[PDB]
RNA sequence: CACCCGGUGGAUGGGCCGGGGGUGUAAGCGCCGCGAGGCGUUGAGCCGACCGGUCCCAAUCGUCCGAGGUCUUGACC
RNA sequence: GGACCCGGUGAAAUUGAACUGGCCGUGAAGAUGCGGCCUACCCGUGGCAGGACGAAAAGACCCCGUGGAGCUUUACUGCAG
RNA sequence: GCGAAUGCCGGCAUGAGUAACGAUAAAGAGGGUGAGAAUCCCUCUCGCCGUAAGCCCAAGGGUUCCUACGCAAUGGUCGUC
RNA sequence: ACCGUGAGGGAAAGGUGAAAAGAACCCCGGGAGGGGAGUGAAAUAGAGCCUGAAACCGUGGGCUUACAAGCAGUCACGGCC
RNA sequence: GGUCAAGAUGGUAAGGGCCCACGGUGGAUGCCUCGGCACCCGAGCCGAUGAAGGACGUGGCUACCUGCGAUAAGCCAGGGG
C-alpha cells in the first residue's frame, strides 16, 4: 500500500544537504571538584566521590 | 491454520516409498530416470 | 495510575531500607516528596499515621522501622528528609541519566 | 606522527562518522575526554582505535602529549546483506554496513 | 527548538507551614440494643495543581565565545 | 497507545536527470523547465492535503488480431452409444 | 562495437538515520559475576495467569536434553544469557 | 546447498607466491583488528591474500557559494589558482 | 584632529556544485588451468557364480571425498618395477 512514494532520485547533493543541518556538539562537562581531571559537569564519578560529601567509592 | 504440509509418517511414507513408485509402471519409469539422469537419491530416501 | 503508584510504592520501601537508591532523574525526583511525604508522617507518629505509612509500604518490620528507627532522626526538620543527587553516567542501549537520592543526612 | 584504525567493525559508518567529525583535528588527552564522557556508542569503540594508536607512536612511532590527530575519518565497505520478512512474499533484507576506521596521532 | 522567569548575596522547583477547596465527622475509647447497628467524642478525617510565608531539599563549584571600531566626499567644532 | 525528543537497530515499490514558485498566455489544445510579468535570501524538523496528470497494474468498460477458452439450438461435419 | 528491450546477472544508491520491534498480562530496587551488563545469577517489593500462560498420552521434529568452556554470526538493541 | 507433498526445478563459488619462507617476539586491546621487527625482488603480493576498472561512501586541498533559475549549457568578458 | 551627512566596494559558509590527490566499497578485466564442447579412429555389452544403483559402514585420534566391506585404505597368486 504505497500512496506515496519520492518521484524522482532524490539528489545526493541534497540527500546529504539534508542529513546537513544535522550535527554534535562534546559534552559540555568541565573539570574536577578537587578530583582533578575532567568530570560531567554537575557530578563526582570514578575519580570523584566528593562534590562535598564522599558519596561513592573508588 | 492448516497449510497443507502436516506429514505423516505413516502417511507420506505409505503413499510414497521405494516399493510403490517400483510395483509401478509410471513410477518405477521417471524413478530409474532420476537415478541416472540425475543422481541424488530419491523419496522414500525422504 | 495503578502504576504510578505500584512504583512509589515498592522504590519508597526498598529505599527507606537503604536510605537513597539508584533511578532515573524523575523516578527519583518523585520518589522523593512521596517517599518524602511518608517520612512527614513517620513523624506525626502514632496510630492514624502508621495505619496510613503502611497502608501503602505494607510491612511492619518497615513501616515501624522507620517511624520509630528514623523518623526521629529527623523529628526536627521540615520537610526534605531527602537530597535527590542526580547523576553522573546513564543506563546503556537507553543513555538515561539515571541518578540517586537518599535521605538528607 | 602515527595512525589507528580497524575494518570488519560492526557499527554505522554514519553515526561513527559524528564521532570524530568531533574530538576531529584536536588534542589527544583533550578529546580522549570527549569520547570518556561524550555519548552515543561508536565512541567507546572509537576510544579504543585512539589508545593503539597513542601507543603504536610513541612505542615504536615516537614526543608525547603534543600529539592531536591532524586527521581523522571512516569508511564504510563489506555489508552484512541480512534477510527479512518474505515482502511476507519476496525477500527484503538490510544491511548492516560494516565499518572501517582510520585516525591520526600526530604530534603538535 | 526556539520563548519567559529564577540559579543558594536565592524563594526557582519540591518540602513544610497557614490559607482557601474538596470530600461528609475518621482510626480509638466511650456510653444504649441479644445482633444488626446508633448515638458521642467529631462539621471529624483525609486532603492532587488554588493564595501566600519559612533557606528542610535541590539550583555548588565551573567553561566557552565574544568588539573594535572599511573606502570616498564635504558640513560644522 | 503510537506519533515527538534519547539511546540501540535499521527496510521497503517508484524513480532518465534535475538547483522544480504564482500568474496570464501558450504548445499536441488542463505546463515548476517556453514568453511576458510579479513576488523571490540559505537550510531544515512537527504537520496539512492540492499539483507534480502522483505510486499499484503494459484497463478488465471499449474497439481492432480472417487471437483463445467455456455453455447453447433446426449452425457444419463426425464419433461415441 | 551497445543508454537503451517494466531485458537478463551482479554489485550500488534512494526514500531515510524518518517507518517498524510481532499482542497496553507493566515493572522497580539491593547485592554478585564480568573487559564491558535496562536485557545474566542470587535476593526482596510488585503485576499477569489459574481452565490457563497446568502437568499428562499421543503426532510431528529428531539431539534440540544435561555438564565445562566461548560469543564471530543467527537472538529483529545489548548480552558474560 | 535451496524452493517443491510429488513428478520436477536446480544454483552460485576458481586464481598469493619461486617455494610458504605463511609472519616467532614486542606493542593498544575483551577479542577481532590495528603498530613495529622478520621473510622479501614487491606485501597499497598478505591469507578469499594476481590483474584487482566503474558505480558508490570517505579524508585534505584549489576555486566557488545567501535580493538567486536550470539538467543543460554553450558564446563573451572579468578576478583568484 | 573629533563629530555629523552621504556614497560605493570587502571579509565571514551550516552543507553545497565543479577540479585534484590519497583510501574504502565493488568486482569488470586481461592473462591463465587440473573442465567442458566438437568431429574423427579405437571399442561396444552388464545380470543371479543376485547387475546397474544405494543403505549402514573401518582408518589409532573424527563429518566429508575415497577404495574396499567384515577376512572393510585392504587378504592370495603370477608379470612390471
Amino acid at each position: 500500500a504505497k500512496h506515496p512514494v519520492p518521484k524522482k532520485k532524490t539528489s545526493k547533493s541534497k540527500r546529504d544537504m539534508r542529513r546537513s543541518h544535522h550535527a554534535l556538539t562534546a559534552p559540555n562537562l568541565t573539570e574536577c571538584p578537587q578530583c582533578h581531571g575532567k568530570k560531567l559537569s554537575h557530578h563526582i564519578c570514578p575519580n570523584c566521590g566528593y562534590y562535598d560529601g564522599r558519596q561513592v567509592l573508588a | 491454520m492448516k497449510r497443507t504440509y502436516q506429514p505423516n509418517n505413516r502417511k507420506r511414507a505409505k503413499t510414497h516409498g521405494f516399493r510403490a513408485r517400483m510395483k509401478t509402471k509410471s513410477g518405477r519409469n521417471i524413478l530409474a530416470r532420476r537415478r541416472a539422469k540425475g543422481r541424488h537419491q530419491l523419496t522414500v530416501s525422504d | 495510575s495503578s502504576h504510578r503508584l505500584a512504583l512509589y510504592r515498592n522504590q519508597a520501601k526498598s529505599l527507606l531500607t537503604h536510605g537513597r537508591i539508584t533511578t532515573t532523574v524523575p523516578k527519583a525526583k518523585e520518589l522523593r516528596g512521596f517517599v518524602d511525604h511518608l517520612i512527614h508522617l513517620a513523624k506525626r507518629g502514632d496510630l492514624h499515621a502508621r495505619r496510613l505509612v503502611l497502608r501503602d509500604l505494607q510491612d511492619v518490620k518497615l513501616v515501624r522501622k522507620l517511624f520509630d528507627e528514623i523518623a526521629p532522626r529527623y523529628r526536627d526538620r521540615q520537610g526534605g528528609y531527602t537530597r535527590v543527587l542526580k547523576l553522573a553516567e546513564r543506563r546503556r542501549g537507553d543513555g538515561a541519566p539515571l541518578a540517586l537520592v537518599e535521605l538528607v543526612e | 606522527e602515527a595512525k589507528a584504525i580497524a575494518r570488519y567493525v560492526r557499527i554505522s559508518p554514519r553515526k561513527v562518522r559524528l564521532v570524530v567529525d568531533l574530538i576531529r583535528g584536536k588534542s589527544l588527552e583533550e578529546a580522549r575526554n570527549i569520547l570518556r564522557y561524550t555519548n552515543k556508542r561508536g565512541a567507546y569503540f572509537v576510544a579504543k582505535v585512539l589508545e593503539s594508536a597513542a601507543a603504536n607512536a610513541v612505542n615504536n612511532h615516537d614526543l608525547e602529549d603534543r600529539l592531536y590527530v591532524k586527521a581523522a575519518y571512516v569508511d564504510e565497505g563489506p555489508a552484512l546483506k541480512r534477510v527479512l520478512p518474505r515482502a511476507r512474499g519476496r525477500a527484503d533484507i538490510i544491511k548492516k554496513r560494516t565499518s572501517h576506521i582510520t585516525v591520526i596521532l600526530g604530534e603538535k
